[PDB]
């Protein structure tokens, strides 16, 4: 498996589609590797749930929480922590407003060597319960030999790139990870790194992150060949007065770019009433009433949730993943698995006009290109060489009785599953 | 944070 792309346990379905599924404690237990220390980036943490998915054993070492938690909410955390002798924290900086933490990382530093795991879920019992996240595990990374000269990196350029992405931190605990990290070689990495970071880029570094580091990896490591683009994510921006603003112009066009159909999928009211964990599924698809008020164009994008493929269409989405299928979908140019939603935010906007990208906010995602393994296209597997996309294609419209699940209205004309209704206040 | 609420 060239991939090590996988989905998360989802309680109550059938165990078969469990079966190539981890829990948190499966990525932590001693198969995994001797833990010797760990950093966890996150946005949201439940501290004493997070301890206990560590094994018995390794439940002491040292573990970073890197968060980006301000005033009062940082205040909680610490106090959530202070038990926990063996817990630090990095709170990250957040210089622009509308900022978030976004990144969900795992750094496992063990006996045997590192590993590092990038992923979509919070780190809370919710996350890992009954959604459908989406989890990349690296390989074990060997400590480089303490009498030799090598560099660890990958052709993808992988070590280089997670350095840069802890750099622009700029924190003192983190420097530790990074020459964590220049010590081991990481060069059979075959995924690229996209990461967001909060600030304005202007000149080269205009390419340095967000959807056009994403444009600059797919003209330099795609060719080119009405190949649509799927775009799928649990989280709404504003994006403007019409597609123009944003969504079609500067998104798209990094979107489409190697060496046009748009499909854009989120639940609708429908998939979330009807799922494991009903209504309460929306407290994790916080799309507003203010915000899509402004934008009703966007929602004739909008296609729903449907995972017959994986078992989970009812395991609402809070992986977000990004691709380009042919137009059959049997195949694929690229997939990407990240912790970035559909927001300006996450992906950079333009300022200044053209001449600075804004983005708000750290983000992090892999990007597996056919090129990393020698290839020209991936097959799509049918039934979660070929790429295992975990939901339905091709992705099916909503019908004209749908509408887009937004978090902060009352739902009372219809029980959900649970035969609750959904009241906001 | 423990989650978006
Ligand atoms: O942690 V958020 O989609």
């Amino acid at each position: 498996n060239p991939f090590q792309f996988y989905l998360t346990r989802v309680s109550g379905v059938k165990p078969k589609y469990n079966s190539g599924a981890l829990h948190i404690k499966d990525i932590l237990s001693p198969l995994f590797g001797t833990l010797v220390s760990s950093a966890q980036f996150n946005y949201c943490f439940d501290v004493d749930w997070l301890v206990k998915q560590y094994p018995p054993e390794f439940r002491k070492k040292p573990i970073l929480l890197v968060h980006g938690d301000k005033r009062e909410a940082k205040a909680h955390l610490h106090a959530q922590a202070k038990p926990y002798e063996n817990i630090s924290l990095c709170q990250a900086k957040l210089d622009i407003a509308f900022g978030t933490h976004h990144t969900k990382m795992m750094l496992l530093l063990y006996e045997e060597g590192l590993r590092v795991v990038i992923h979509t879920s919070n780190l809370i019992h919710a996350d890992w319960h009954q959604k459908t996240q989406g989890i990349w595990l690296s390989p074990l990374y060997p400590r480089i030999a303490d009498g030799t000269h090598k560099s660890g990196e990958s052709p993808t350029h992988f070590k280089a790139n997670l350095i840069s992405y802890l750099t622009a931190y700029n924190a003192p605990s983190l420097k530790e990870w990074i020459d964590v990290i220049h010590k081991h070689d990481l060069s059979e990495t075959n995924v690229y790194l996209i990461g967001s970071t909060p600030g304005r880029f202007q000149g080269s570094q205009k390419d340095n992150w967000g959807h056009f580091r994403l444009k600059k990896l797919l003209k330099d490591h795609a060719s080119s060949m009405s190949w649509p683009v799927v775009g799928q994510f649990s989280s709404v921006g504003s994006l403007g007065a019409d597609e123009s603003k944003w969504l079609c112009s500067e998104f798209k066009e990094s979107m489409l770019t190697l060496g046009v159909p748009l499909y854009l999928i989120y639940p609708s009211v429908e998939n979330v009433r009807t799922s494991l964990e009903g209504y309460p599924a929306g407290g994790s698809l916080p799309y507003s009433i203010q915000t899509a008020e402004k934008q009703n164009w966007l929602h004739s994008y909008f296609h729903k949730w449907s995972a017959e493929t994986s078992g989970r269409s009812n395991a609402m989405p809070h992986i977000k993943t990004y691709m380009r299928p042919s137009p059959d979908f049997s195949k694929i140019a690229w997939f990407l698995v990240t912790s970035a939603n559909l927001s300006k935010a996450a992906w950079g906007a333009l300022e200044k006009n053209g001449t600075q990208l804004m983005i708000r906010s750290y983000e992090l995602g892999v990007l597996f290109l056919p090129s990393a393994l020698g290839l020209d296209s991936f097959k799509v597997k049918q039934k979660f060489a070929t790429f295992p996309v975990p939901y339905d294609l091709p992705p099916e419209l909503y019908g004209s009785k749908d509408r887009p699940w937004i978090w902060n209205i009352p739902y009372v004309k219809a029980p959900d599953t649970h035969g609750n209704m959904w009241v906001p206040s | 944070k423990l989650n978006y609420l």
